[PDB]
């Protein structure tokens, strides 16, 4: 309770294991990402799929 | 980052001296001195 100030939204949600809002989540799932090598995927294309 | 071949992984947190990949440093400490890794 802030005063009647709905924070709600904005502050981390303990569900999930990534500790991230309503609003920080729709931001990462709007940006699509190229999948890059910044993890590691030499095993993926290893097999010839 | 990789894999890393030298140095101990510790259960601990420190304000890190050398940066290595994903959240993940090293340094020269004493807990004999070694180099270890940690978050
Ligand atoms: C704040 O907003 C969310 C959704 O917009 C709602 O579920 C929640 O009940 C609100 N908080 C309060 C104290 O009403």
């Amino acid at each position: 309770y802030f005063g009647g100030f709905n924070f709600s939204q904005i502050l981390p949600d303990p569900s999930k294991p990534s500790k991230r809002s309503f609003i920080e989540d729709l931001l990462f799932n709007k940006v699509t990402l190229a999948d890059a090598g910044f993890i590691k995927q030499y095993g993926d294309c290893l097999g010839d799929i | 980052a990789g894999c890393l071949i030298g140095a101990e992984y510790v259960n601990n947190s420190y304000e890190c001296d050398i940066p290595i990949g994903a959240g993940i440093c090293a340094s020269y400490q004493t807990q004999s001195q070694s180099i270890i890794a940690y978050t």
